[PDB]
């Protein structure tokens, strides 16, 4: 119900709030089972995991979403189809 | 319909029984028929037709299989009512699985029109009864066995809309193994109403009960254990406790309750032997309206025991009350230092009424008002406005160490009340209440002989209050004198509001 | 009641420690509100949304303050005049 331009931000990131909620790198909000659990798709177990962080909102999110939206609930091994990523990297001058 | 059958489909996704959403529009009917289904995403039954009603009696409904739904990932139970009435009678509910594979959940009711009446039965499995989004259901006399009870959820990804779900608990009881993971033996989040009268309460990972998010619960002739633990855990939502009994570990309380919570316990009893009777804090939602204080009543004979009575978590304002002949010993603190230090703290108040009796020693309470009530003082204590009324009182205790004396220190005093104080005549020691900023009002002092026979006539210092305040003090014990052996004391105001106790040599 | 030098750094960072909390780029300790907020200056909705650290301590925290002085309570939204920020960035050799 609004143009995927609506979402282009200032630098020209397209789609950048308010379509998929991008995966952040950053731990902190609701943590998980206070004991062992192995979810890490057979790579070991976790102890009261902290959920990572999704930044910008979903399509469906309404008007919860934006440049600063943001979701502290899930863990690093939910998966949902409004849940996708973007990446970044420093920026280098010599 | 059905009679004494023996329906089991290892059939995969192949329900014991199905009723479709438009299938025929009436009642149903199932006597002694036990199903089994270990068919994977297979439920035992599936009712989902708003005009149907199905009653099942002295059956026996059973899943091993893996169900769950893909509209929108949650994980169903061995019984599903989306859509129309389940009565059961007699029956066994009960879904063998995994931890990871399955949730294990016995019965599953969701939906504006779905109903169920599970009476005299029994549920089991790790993830016990679940209800929500608008359904209702009543349950009597029938045990959760190891997977707990679960109204409502928090927030699925998506805007909550409304319609509240309602449930009934007629003398059950609930139990939360610590093998089922579950969080609390009995949670409701969201605008949900659960009613319980009587049953046992038991189990919970972190608590007994939790409401949070705007729920309202009754709980009524409940008894709450563990079997840091919280008996009940609320939030922002309204929780009334009727003549029901709850008891905590050493390393937990009794009751947690903050932002903007209410709580009302009326008789019954909260016991907390190493631990606090009552928490408050610890989830932040910092708001400069000041909404619902979070408010905690203890009323109508309420007995409440513990280590304190109230522990405060900093940076959110109490309203602690105990009225209608209450009663509660422990001693209420802070935590010293706030988390933020120089910014707005709000109050802790304390409001003892209609016959009610603290027994206890602070240095954390903002502002405690006594009327038609007693403090019963246990040690030396800090009260910034203190107030009395119609009575009210503030006994300090009688040491059992003789010369030990407490000291009560005030900010502000108002209104009239009446302190019993303790007297050492041999030592020349007393009680001593001491007001700092402002006095006021007419109030008595009740001297009690705590350290007799006297060698000479000696002042003893009762009160200190500042410059020329207003306040006026009478001594209560008759006639307005003590008699301590051969002596005579009468109290008396002298140069900047010092009221001694002065006497000498009895009349003969 | 004690002069701006007694907190310099061994690298010569002013104020190091004792006289303004700075802000963190880390986030834990105490969430808020499990459930959406728009408190993010009107750029989307928080959700379970964890505190921002604050380091050093500030004027009036007496014993508090320090090198490891921390405080995880304040949410990002949060504003006070304890609350003030100091910058970092990469070493670059070349
Ligand atoms: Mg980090």
């Amino acid at each position: 119900t609004s143009a995927w331009n609506i979402f282009t931000s200032k630098w020209g990131v397209v789609q950048a709030s308010g379509c998929l909620w991008t995966w952040g790198n950053e731990f902190g909000g609701v943590n998980g089972a206070s004991e062992y659990t192995a979810n890490t798709g057979g790579r070991g177990s976790v102890y009261a995991q902290p959920a990572a962080a999704l930044f910008g909102g979903a399509w469906n999110g309404t008007s919860l979403s934006g440049s600063r939206a943001a979701l502290w609930y899930s863990g690093p091994s939910f998966s949902f189809a409004f849940f996708g990523a973007r990446g970044v990297c420093d920026h280098l001058i010599l | 319909d059905w009679n004494n059958q023996s329906i089991i489909k290892a059939g995969e996704r192949q329900h014991g029984i199905h009723i479709k959403q438009s299938d025929g529009a009436g009642v149903r009917t199932a006597t002694g028929t036990t199903i089994k289904v270990s068919g994977r995403q297979a439920q035992g039954v599936l009712l989902e037709n708003p005009a149907a009603e199905l009653r099942f009696q002295n059956g026996s409904v059973t899943s091993s299989g893996q169900l769950f739904d893909e509209g929108v990932r949650r994980f169903l139970g061995t019984v599903t009512v989306k859509a129309g009435k389940l009565v059961a009678d007699h029956a066994t509910l009960a879904n063998v699985s995994d931890t990871r594979d399955d949730d294990g959940i016995a019965l599953y009711v969701a939906g504006e029109q779905a109903q169920a009446s599970i009476a005299d039965s029994t549920l089991q499995g790790a993830g016990g009864v679940r209800v929500e989004r608008g359904a209702n259901v009543t349950v009597q006399r029938s045990t959760i066995v190891d997977g707990g009870l679960h109204i409502g959820t928090l927030q699925p990804l998506q805007p909550e809309d409304l319609p509240p779900s309602r449930v009934v608990l007629g003398d059950t009881s609930v139990t939360a193994v610590p093998a089922s993971g579950a969080p609390a033996a009995v949670s409701v989040f969201g605008a949900n109403e659960l009613t319980v009268d009587g049953g046992h309460i038991t189990g919970g990972r972190a608590a007994g009960v939790a409401a949070m998010d705007g729920a309202i619960v009754h709980l009524q002739r409940a008894t709450i254990r563990r079997g840091g633990w919280y008996g009940v855990d609320v939030s922002d939502s309204t929780v009334d406790l009727a003549q029901s009994i709850v008891e905590a570990p050493q390393l937990g309380a009794a009751i947690r309750a903050g932002r903007g919570a209410r709580v009302t316990v009326s008789g019954g009893s909260l016991s907390a032997p190493h631990g606090n009777v009552i928490e408050t804090g610890g989830g932040a939602r910092r708001f400069p309206p000041p909404a619902s204080p979070l408010s905690i009543t203890l009323q109508a004979g309420a007995r409440a025991q513990g280590r304190a009575l109230l522990y405060r978590v900093l940076p959110e304002p109490v309203k602690l009350t105990l009225a209608g002949g209450a009663q509660g010993q422990g001693d209420i603190v802070a935590t010293e230092l706030p988390p933020i230090p120089g910014a707005s703290s709000g109050p802790l108040d304390v409001a003892l009424a209609s016959q009610a009796r603290w027994t206890g020693a602070t240095r954390a309470v903002d502002s405690l008002s006594i009327d038609n009530a007693t403090w019963v003082m246990t040690d030396n204590s800090n009260v910034g406005a203190l107030r009395l009324a119609s009575d009210g009182s503030v006994d300090f205790q009688q040491p059992a160490e003789a010369g030990r004396f407490k000291v009560l220190m005030v900010d502000t005093l108002a209104g009239s009340g009446l302190f019993r104080m303790n007297v050492f005549a041999d030592l020349g020691l007393s009680d001593k209440l001491v007001v700092m900023r402002d006095a006021s009002g007419q109030h008595r002092l009740w001297v009690r002989n705590s350290g007799s026979e006297p060698a000479s006539a000696n002042t003893m210092l009762l009160v200190q209050t500042p410059r020329g305040s207003a306040a006026t003090f009478t001594l209560a014990n008759k006639d307005g004198k003590v008699d301590i052996g051969t002596y005579r004391y009468r109290l008396a105001a002298n140069g900047n509001g010092q009221w001694s106790l002065v006497g000498a040599k009895a009349p003969p």
